[PDB]
């Protein structure tokens, strides 16, 4: 397929994988009798390592000649959830956390003791922040360019050189 | 001094009993934490979401649009029975409601910073039903109280429907007491997994 | 980390086992045990209290190089 | 009746007030944070009371309710090993068959797959095998079931719960005085009488009315379920007497001074019991009532309220001769004024003391079944070597705080201090000189070994087939201790130990103790040793006598115990304070201890552990190689590090898999430890602000100034990473290595 | 001063009559160490739950619903624990519990009586002299329940008979 | 409740450790209900 590598649903080395994986967890099946919670715990572990593989071999993931998976992240679109989408999820999350700390720190800047307020969080307020996050995105590119992100060059302390 | 809901408590503060269904039942102390505005708009909002919810759930098993895709009687099945594209265009359409109608005002720091806006104020009133404000206050007493009864009424419809899995009419209409040997409470502590 | 990856996977094709690459590379614990572990053996015996060979040399280098290394700590 | 109750009401009031004012206990950290400096050194100073406050009575009643704090902790812990004993172990299938199922009492959840850790320990159970020696502990006790496991653990709850109402009672409610905490002779008569002697007698009694009898049923071969419950001892005098005779005549024999009677159940029999590889627990019920009738008897030397006894000052000040000056006046005052000299004492003893267990439950193991559970031996050997060195690293540290601070040279004139202070450089250049000769005559040795054996030149080496450099007073000393039963230990059966000579025990065919005889590699191993004791008292004790002044800085006592440096003049101060002496003392502490942990591991597998096949052949784990190749760094490298870390690489899939990432972990905080030592604050103060510069831009900087740890915070945070990561590889390597062969 | 219920002891100087049902009994001297409004509100809940108990034993062996299988009270138990009615039970046991959190922060700060939780559905307390002798005898209910509380659950593990039966054999 | 109590749940360390646990329990369970997820399901 893509690169040379074969969809893991019709790797050999992949089915390869999951027969090894499931003779190794019957051996020590092997070991104990019907009705025991190992017995129990050991059968719960191969419909585990069974669903696992059959989900992999469903959803479009190609395998190497060592039958693992692997993935494809140059941006084409029948790969996209392998990085792009889960790289998408990451960076709404983080930019969120970011633009949320830091509405936070210009709060406490204009609290009676700054420094109190980031040793002892002001618990409500901080929420009412940490809720705001979700349209960090639009918040933040029109706090960039109404001029109040950025801070410039001459309001910032630097080294003598 | 004493709350109406609850004697034994103390009344909460920043219950002044001006809004409708003011009783307060504030144990927690909720209230002090965050302001009464973002909260009765929340309350608002969840309760009129609910209120077309559990209306929806029984119209749906009721009433079909016709085609097969429409046809699913529980409407928990209905959510996987309906076409996935029209349901995102739903989301869609929710959300740029969502962003005209507060006019921008989204965030809880941001919202309500102009004077006039007033919690569940969304100025929706196409029939001015509301405009004559004799029955101003009666029409927000029973919209707190529709929500709230709502809400409670939607959790028991979505919970009823997973533990037994019928429409809610049909469990009125036949009742099975629930067995209780499957989907007992918890206990992946208990047996250390599996 | 250049030197070792060049080595490493030179050996292993020069063996004719690309794979064992392949497939260790991936996890530092192949890194460990595949390469530095399994390639030491030679080094290690260059001389025991069975003999000495040619590799005697090395073997003495080897430890010497871990004696400087720690005197420097 | 000067020895009195003395107690101050309500000192402290209960309030929530100070919790939430982080700094409260210091006039510097109480201001507020401005630096992240602020935050390190809240934690840093924070159990510091003779730093916060100024009078001794304050500082004692912290250090009173801090101690039932660390009671109380430790309470819950052993409540905790009881609990996961009772409900989540396989203890009960354990006490069937000892030999055959591996002690395990942790199981994890399924949840990323690391069920995998619940491998098949035996006895139809799955979970993590556990090591510290617990199921040994029970069957010594005669618990025999989980229901009395239960009853262990609510104990434990109790007991925790009346040490933290302690603490807390006698901080807030009711505080002794100065007064009261100043009574030397008393707390010593009521700690070696009291404590240590009812604590033997009490657990005589155990031992004699609860595991004498349950343990002989076991080791007769009856079912734990098939075994009278513990009190049926205690009533059915008759049941007692039909396992020993001697019961039938009561205490009468005890008090008529007839104790030949009690031979029965009060042996000295030495040796080991041959069904479990123990310890017979005869032997221990006499030991502990004889140490219990002699710690009683130790408890009434000191004066108190009636004239009888000694004060402990006059014997001290008595004992002056015509080196020594004054002698040994003044040394009650700085024990009765000082806690950190009362600190330093106390935890080099009890640092010895942990050394000296290490070293006689692995030769003379107390519990049945624990001599042939390799892993519990490993464990518990390796633990408590390593507590036995922190804690003498920390009595050096605390000499160190006593001399910088509570020494006071006006009360100590012309005493024992004064004079070790006066020729503190005669002290540390003969200290001097023999760790340079003892690390050329013992590290040079295997020097010359790994030059003569790569250069084909074997008869040119110290070794057992070359030149030989034999243990003969080790030897000698092992010869003596076979030849003690019947000759200079008359009464006694067995030896001491096996391992001085004589037989070899084996229990379910693996040895549980046999003779370790000493050669070349053992010569060459035990002056490693010595000469690595010898180095950490070096740098301990320089750092001890040179605390308050050197020829380099005549005033270093103003500066403090913990300071980086005084400047780079002088040619350059840094690391010159009595802490940079701890700090370095505890590397070689940890080169100390790794060295006898690996010997221990070593020679135990090379020569001792291992099965016994038919005709009595015992086959070691690695087959006897200690001799011919512990001489060389070549030998170790290769056939202890090399060959042994085979199970923690390939322990991956296994249950053992935990062990192998724990090995690359600790590899890994073992190398970042570097970055903190080889590096110094100027360049992280610099880098910080590039970062800082990048906030600032997204105005985004906080207002508590972030700034590089301090000098001392660089070398504390570098130590604790290499300590860490050092004693966590080997943690793993030893238990995936030992699990998996023995 | 010495305690009224027990002649020899000294009164425990918390203990002055502040709360209904005093009698100076405090031999260990709790009082003194704890808050006393804790402990009278553990002595309603606890005393509350015992009086409700013992009246519940004698009512499942004199009449019990149909639904339910008729079985022991004292072993009834382990078999509600496995159907789920007993978790049922707890988890609105526990509801209630929450609510009664805030009303313990009450009592502490001074706006509630320690067991008062405004509970007059049938107004039976007319005026405060009746509502003085409930008080009272609610607490000597408590206290008495309490004993009998175990009372019968221990002789249950004695003899393997109902309490009534048990009270009628014999 | 105790307005310092509250103040004292409020320190750094508190809400830390609160939050970090919160953060690493939904991560569990998550992965418990919704468990190998290698690549978002598309
Ligand atoms: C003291 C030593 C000790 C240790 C090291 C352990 C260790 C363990 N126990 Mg055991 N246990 C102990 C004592 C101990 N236990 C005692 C005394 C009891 C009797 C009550 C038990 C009873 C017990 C049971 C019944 C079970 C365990 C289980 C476990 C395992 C998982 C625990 C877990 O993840 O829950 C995590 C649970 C949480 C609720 C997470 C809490 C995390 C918070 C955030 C920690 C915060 C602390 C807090 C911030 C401190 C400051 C206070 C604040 C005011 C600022 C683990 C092996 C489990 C097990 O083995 O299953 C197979 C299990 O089921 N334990
Ligand atoms: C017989 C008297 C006696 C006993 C048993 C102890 C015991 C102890 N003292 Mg000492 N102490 C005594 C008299 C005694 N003290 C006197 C007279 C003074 C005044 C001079 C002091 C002053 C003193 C100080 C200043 C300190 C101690 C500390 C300690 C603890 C040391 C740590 C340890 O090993 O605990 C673990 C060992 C245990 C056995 C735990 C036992 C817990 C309880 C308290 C032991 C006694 C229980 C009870 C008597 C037994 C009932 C038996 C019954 C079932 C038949 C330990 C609990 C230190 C400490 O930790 O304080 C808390 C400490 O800092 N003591
Ligand atoms: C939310 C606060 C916040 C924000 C907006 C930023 C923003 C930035 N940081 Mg800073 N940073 C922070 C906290 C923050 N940092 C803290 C607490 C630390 C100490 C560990 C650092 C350490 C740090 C370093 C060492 C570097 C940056 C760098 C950067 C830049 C690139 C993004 C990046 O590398 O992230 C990296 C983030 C980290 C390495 C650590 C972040 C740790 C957590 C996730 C953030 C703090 C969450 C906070 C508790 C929020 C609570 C909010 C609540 C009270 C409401 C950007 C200017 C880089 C730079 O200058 O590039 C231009 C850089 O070299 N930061
Ligand atoms: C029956 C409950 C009910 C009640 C009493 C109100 C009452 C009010 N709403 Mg609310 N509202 C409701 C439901 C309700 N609404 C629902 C379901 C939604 C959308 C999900 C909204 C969304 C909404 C917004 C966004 C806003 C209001 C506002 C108002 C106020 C002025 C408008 C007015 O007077 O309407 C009078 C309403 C009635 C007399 C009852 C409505 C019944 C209509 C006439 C028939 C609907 C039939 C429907 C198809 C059901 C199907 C039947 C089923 C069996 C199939 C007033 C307090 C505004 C306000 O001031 O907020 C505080 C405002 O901003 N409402
Ligand atoms: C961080 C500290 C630490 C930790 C976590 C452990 C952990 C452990 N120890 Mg160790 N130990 C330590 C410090 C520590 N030890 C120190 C400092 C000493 C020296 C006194 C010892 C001496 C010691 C002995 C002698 C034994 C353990 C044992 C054990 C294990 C079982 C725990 C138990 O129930 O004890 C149970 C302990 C016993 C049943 C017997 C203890 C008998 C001693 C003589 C009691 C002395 C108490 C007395 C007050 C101390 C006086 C000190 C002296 C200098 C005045 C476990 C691996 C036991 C073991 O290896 O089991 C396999 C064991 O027999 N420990
Ligand atoms: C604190 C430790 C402790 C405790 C609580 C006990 C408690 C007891 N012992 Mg033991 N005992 C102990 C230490 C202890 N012993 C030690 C150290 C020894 C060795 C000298 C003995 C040797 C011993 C013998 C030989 C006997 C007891 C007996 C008894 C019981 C006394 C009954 C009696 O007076 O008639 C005793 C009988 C007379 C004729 C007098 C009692 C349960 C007796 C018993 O009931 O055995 C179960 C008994 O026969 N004890
Ligand atoms: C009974 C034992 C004992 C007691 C009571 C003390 C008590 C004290 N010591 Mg001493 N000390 C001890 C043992 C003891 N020490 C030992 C064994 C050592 C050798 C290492 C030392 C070495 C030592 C030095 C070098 C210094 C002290 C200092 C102090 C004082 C300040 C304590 C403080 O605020 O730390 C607060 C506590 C901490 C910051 C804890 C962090 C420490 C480590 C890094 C964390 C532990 C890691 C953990 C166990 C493993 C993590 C697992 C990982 C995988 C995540 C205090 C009087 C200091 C002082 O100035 O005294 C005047 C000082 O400079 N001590
Ligand atoms: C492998 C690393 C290594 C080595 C070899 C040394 C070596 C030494 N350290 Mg150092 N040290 C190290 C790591 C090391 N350290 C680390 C990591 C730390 C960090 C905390 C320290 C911290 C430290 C302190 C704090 C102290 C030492 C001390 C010592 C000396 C001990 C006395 C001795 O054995 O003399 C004998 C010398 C040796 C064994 C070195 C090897 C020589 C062998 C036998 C071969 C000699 C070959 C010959 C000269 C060749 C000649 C010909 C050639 C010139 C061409 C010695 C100079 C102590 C000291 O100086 O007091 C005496 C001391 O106080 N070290
Ligand atoms: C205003 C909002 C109103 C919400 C009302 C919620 C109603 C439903 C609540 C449960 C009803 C009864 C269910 C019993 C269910 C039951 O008993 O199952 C049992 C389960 C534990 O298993 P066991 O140890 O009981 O195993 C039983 C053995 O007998 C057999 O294995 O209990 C739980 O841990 C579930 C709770 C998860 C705890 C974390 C939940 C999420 C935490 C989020 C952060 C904390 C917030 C506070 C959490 C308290
Ligand atoms: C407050 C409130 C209301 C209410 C209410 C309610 C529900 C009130 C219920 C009150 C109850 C249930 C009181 C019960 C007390 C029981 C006691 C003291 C135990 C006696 C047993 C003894 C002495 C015994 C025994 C024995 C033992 C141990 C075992 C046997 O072998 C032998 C023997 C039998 C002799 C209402 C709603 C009405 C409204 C009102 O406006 C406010």
């Amino acid at each position: 397929d893509v690169a040379g590598l074969t969809p893991c649903g019709e790797s050999k080395e992949f089915a390869r994988r999951l027969d090894g994986s499931v003779k190794k967890l019957q051996t020590r099946l092997s070991k104990y009798e019907a009705g025991t919670p190992p017995a129990l715990a050991l059968q719960k572990q191969i419909d585990k390592t069974k669903n696992r593989f059959d989900r992999y071999g469903k959803a479009g993931l190609l395998c190497g000649t060592d039958g693992l998976p692997h993935l494809i992240t140059d941006g084409r679109w029948t790969h996209s959830g392998e990085f792009v989408i889960p790289g998408l999820l990451f960076l709404y999350v983080a930019g969120w956390i970011g633009w949320v700390g830091r509405s936070y720190v210009l709060f406490a800047r204009t609290a009676d003791k700054p420094t109190e307020k980031e040793i002892i969080i002001d618990v409500p307020v901080a929420l009412s922040f940490v809720s705001t996050g979700f349209i960090w995105p639009f918040s933040a590119f029109k706090e960039f360019t109404s001029g109040n992100l950025i801070v410039p060059a001459d309001e910032i302390t630097v080294s003598p050189r | 001094a004493k709350s109406k809901a609850v004697p034994f408590l103390s009344q909460p503060e920043a219950l002044d009993g001006s809004m409708a269904g003011d009783v307060g039942f504030d144990p927690f102390g909720i209230s002090s934490v965050i302001d009464i505005k973002w909260l009765r708009e929340s309350e608002l909002k969840h309760g009129r979401i609910c209120m077309l919810a559990a209306t929806g759930c029984l119209v749906q098993e009721v009433v079909h649009l016709p085609g097969p895709a429409f046809s699913q009687k529980m409407a928990l099945n209905a959510w996987a029975a309906a076409p996935r594209g029209g349901m995102i265009s739903i989301l869609v359409a929710i959300g740029l409601i969502e962003m005209i109608s507060n006019r921008f005002a989204l965030t809880a720091t941001d919202m309500f910073a102009n004077p006039n806006r007033v919690p569940g104020d969304l100025g929706f009133d196409p029939l001015s039903l509301g405009a004559n404000p004799a029955n101003r206050a009666r029409f927000e007493l029973s919209e707190v109280i529709h929500g709230r009864a709502a809400m409670m009424g939607f959790s028991g419809m979505v919970h009823q429907m997973i533990v037994s899995k019928q429409a809610p009419i049909e469990q009125l209409m036949h009742f099975k007491a629930v067995d209780s040997s499957l989907m007992k409470l918890g206990g992946a502590a208990g047996n250390l997994g599996y | 980390w250049v030197t070792f990856y060049w080595h490493w996977k030179h050996i292993t094709i020069w063996q004719g086992n690309a794979g064992q690459f392949n497939e260790s590379s991936t996890y530092i614990m192949g890194w460990l045990r595949d390469y530095l572990w399994l390639n030491s053996s030679p080094l290690i015996n260059g001389y025991n209290p069975f003999g000495m060979n040619s590799l005697s040399v090395w073997s003495w280098m080897f430890l010497f190089g871990h004696l400087i290394w720690a005197t420097g700590f | 009746k000067k020895v009195s109750i003395t107690v101050d009401r309500d000192p402290v009031a209960t309030s929530f007030e100070k919790w939430a004012q982080p700094g409260h206990f210091s006039r510097t950290l109480a201001k507020g944070p401005k630096t992240t400096t602020w935050i390190w050194n809240l934690h840093a100073d924070v159990h510091d009371f003779d730093s916060h406050t100024n009078s001794l009575e304050d500082i004692s009643r912290k250090i009173f309710s801090a101690h039932f704090g660390q009671l109380s902790i430790i309470f819950l812990w052993l409540s905790g090993m009881y609990f996961h004993g009772a409900r989540f172990s396989n203890y009960s299938a354990w006490l069937s068959n000892p030999t055959a199922v591996k002690p395990s009492a942790q199981v994890v959840w399924p949840i990323v797959g690391q069920e995998v850790l619940n491998g098949d320990v035996g006895g139809g159970f799955q979970g993590v095998q556990v090591t510290s020696g617990f199921f040994q502990i029970w069957r010594s006790s005669g618990i025999t079931s989980e229901v009395e496991l239960y009853w262990c653990a609510l104990a434990g709850l109790i007991m925790s719960g009346l040490m933290i109402f302690a603490g807390w009672f006698h901080y807030h409610k009711a505080a002794p005085k100065l007064e009261w905490f100043q009574n030397a002779e008393s707390m010593l008569n009521h700690h070696l009488s009291g404590l240590l002697g009812l604590g033997c007698l009490s657990w005589a009694g155990h031992q004699i009315h609860v595991s004498l009898p349950v343990n002989k049923l076991l080791d007769a071969g009856v079912a734990p379920q098939e075994i009278p419950l513990p009190h049926e001892f205690l009533v059915n005098r008759d049941l007692m007497a039909q396992l020993y005779p001697s019961f039938s005549k009561g205490l009468v024999p005890f008090f008529t001074l007839n104790w030949s009677e009690y031979s029965d159940f009060l042996t000295f029999k030495g040796g080991l019991n041959p069904v479990t590889g123990g310890l017979w627990l005869s032997d221990t019920a006499h030991h502990h009532l004889a140490l219990a009738v002699l710690f009683i008897v130790a408890g009434h030397m000191y004066r108190t309220n009636w004239g009888i006894g000694h004060s402990m000052k006059e014997i001290l000040e008595a004992h002056k001769g015509p080196f020594t000056g004054e002698g040994h006046k003044g040394l009650y005052e700085i024990l009765t004024t000082s806690w950190h000299a009362q600190l330093a004492i106390n935890l080099a003893m009890l640092g010895s003391v942990s050394i000296i267990v290490a070293h006689h439950m692995y030769a003379m193991p107390p519990y049945p079944y624990i001599a042939t559970d390799y892993p519990t031996q490993l464990s518990i050997f390796t633990h408590h070597m390593w507590i036995g060195g922190f804690c003498v690293c920390g009595g050096a540290a605390h000499a160190g705080i006593f001399m910088v601070r509570d020494y006071n040279p006006a009360q100590n004139y012309n005493n024992l201090l004064d004079r070790v202070i006066r020729h503190r450089d005669a002290i540390i250049s003969h200290l001097n000189w023999i760790c340079i000769f003892l690390g050329f005559h013992s590290f040079g040795l295997y020097i010359h070994n790994d030059t003569m054996r790569a250069l084909g030149r074997t008869q040119d080496m110290f070794s057992d087939t070359a030149i030989q450099l034999k243990p003969v007073f080790a030897q000698w000393v092992q010869s003596i201790h076979t030849l003690a039963p019947g000759n200079t230990t008359p009464n006694a059966l067995a030896t001491a130990s096996y391992a001085f000579g004589g037989d070899v025990v084996a229990v379910g065919n693996k040895v549980a103790m046999m003779p370790i005889s000493l050669g070349t590699a053992d010569f060459m191993v035990h002056h490693i040793h010595a000469f690595t004791i010898h180095v950490t008292v070096l740098i301990l004790l320089k750092g001890v006598l040179f605390s308050r002044n050197s020829r380099l800085i005549p005033d270093k006592a103003n500066l403090g115990f913990r300071f980086p440096c005084d400047g780079p003049g002088r040619g350059g101060t840094c690391q010159s304070s009595a802490w940079d002496s701890v700090f370095l003392g505890l590397f070689w502490m940890y080169n100390c201890i790794s060295v006898v942990i690996f010997h221990f591991s070593w020679k135990m597998q090379s020569d001792v552990w291992g099965t016994v096949q038919s005709d009595g052949t015992v086959t070691h784990i690695t087959g006897g190689n200690f001799a011919q190749s512990a001489i060389t760094i070549n030998g170790w490298l290769r056939d202890f590090l090399w060959a042994q870390a085979s199970q923690v690489i390939q322990s991956y899939g296994s249950a053992l898999s935990a062990y192998g990432l724990i090995f690359l972990g600790a590899h890994f905080i073992w190398a970042f430890s570097l970055m903190f030592l080889f590096s110094g604050r100027g360049y992280w103060q610099e880098l910080i602000e590039s970062i800082v510069w990048a906030h600032n831009k997204l105005n985004v900087a906080p207002a508590i100034q972030p700034r590089a740890l301090s000098i001392t915070q660089g070398r504390a945070v570098g130590l604790a990473h290499y300590l860490l990561g050092g004693i966590g590889t080997t943690w793993a390597f030893f238990l995936a290595r030992i699990i998996s062969v023995g | 001063d010495f305690s009224a219920a027990v002649p020899f002891l000294k009164r425990p100087s918390n203990l002055d009559g502040a709360y209904i049902g005093d009698v100076g009994f405090d031999p260990l001297g709790f009082s003194d160490v704890f808050d006393l409004r804790v402990l009278r509100e553990a002595e309603l809940k606890h005393g509350r739950f015992a009086m409700l108990a013992v009246l519940g034993f004698i009512v499942q062996e004199l009449y019990t619903f149909p639904f339910f299988p008729k079985m022991a009270p004292v072993d009834a138990h382990d078999y509600f624990v496995k159907q789920g009615g007993g978790s049922q039970i707890i988890f609105w046991i526990s509801f209630v519990e929450l609510f009664g959190v805030v009303a313990l922060f009450e009592t502490l700060q001074g706006k509630r009586e320690p067991g008062d939780f405004a509970f007059d559905p049938l107004g039976l307390a007319k005026d405060e002299a009746t509502l003085e002798r409930y008080r009272l005898a609610e607490v000597k209910h408590a206290r008495l329940a309490m004993i009998a509380i175990g009372g019968f659950i221990h002789q249950y593990w004695v003899t393997k008979q109902t309490v009534l039966e048990q009270l009628g054999n014999f | 409740m105790d307005s310092n109590f509250l103040k004292y749940l409020s320190t750094a360390p508190v809400l830390f450790t609160v939050w970090l646990s919160f953060t690493a329990s939904f991560i569990i369970e998550a992965n418990r209900f919704f468990p190998d997820m290698l690549y978002f399901p598309m």
